[PDB]
This record gives structure tokens, sequence and C-alpha cells, in this order.
């Protein structure tokens, strides 16, 4: 039952901060999009970055 | 042409002048503040960005 309940803890430590890693209210990791682009022209042309979900 | 009156040229100059002072008061700003976007005035969007995160 202590490993158990040690399990839970760092599971749920995972949970926190995956979640909490945001920067300008978006995130590439926590999974709340597919994914980013980022200007790479001046004609527009994005840079693709997939979201890898932690 | 040619006139004791109206005399162009040193009007051109000054609009020149005037711009390279306006570039030195950014410059002058932007090495004293240490900051690139100081503040709303140079561009709000990421002004707002950096005080709120």
């Amino acid at each position: 039952n202590a490993l158990k309940s040690d399990f839970d803890s760092l599971r749920d430590q995972i949970t926190k901060a995956a979640s909490n890693a945001k920067f300008n209210g978006v995130s590439i990791a926590d999974g709340t999009t597919t994914k980013l682009s980022f200007l790479a022209n001046s004609d527009g042309s994005a840079f693709t970055v997939t979201a890898k979900t932690l | 042409l040619n006139s004791i009156n109206t005399n162009s040229g040193a009007l051109i100059a000054l609009q020149n002048l005037n711009s390279t002072n306006a570039e030195l008061t950014q410059v002058q700003q932007r090495i004293n503040t240490g900051k690139k976007i100081g503040s709303a005035k140079d561009n709000g969007a990421i002004w707002a960005t950096a005080k709120n995160q």
C-alpha cells in the first residue's frame, strides 16, 4: 500500500507537471493541439512543429 | 529657382536631420532601457504578452 501511494503521487505530479507547461497561453506538449506553425518567410510560409503529448 | 526667399534644399536637409535625430532617439531608449520592446509605444502585442507572462 505504501508503494501504491508513492506510485499515485508520482503519476499525479506527472499530470500537473505536464499540464502546467504553457507559454503565452500555448503549449506544444499538453495535447491541446496537434501542432503549431511559426513564420519562416516574408510571404507567410510556416515552420511546422508537430505536438508531442507528454 | 534662384531666389532670396524660398530655399527648399535647407528644408530637405532639415527633414533628413529630423529623421536621423528620431532614429538616435529610439537607439538611445533601446540602449538605456535594455529592452527591444520597452513600452506599449514600441509594439503593443509583444508588450502586452510579455507583461502578462
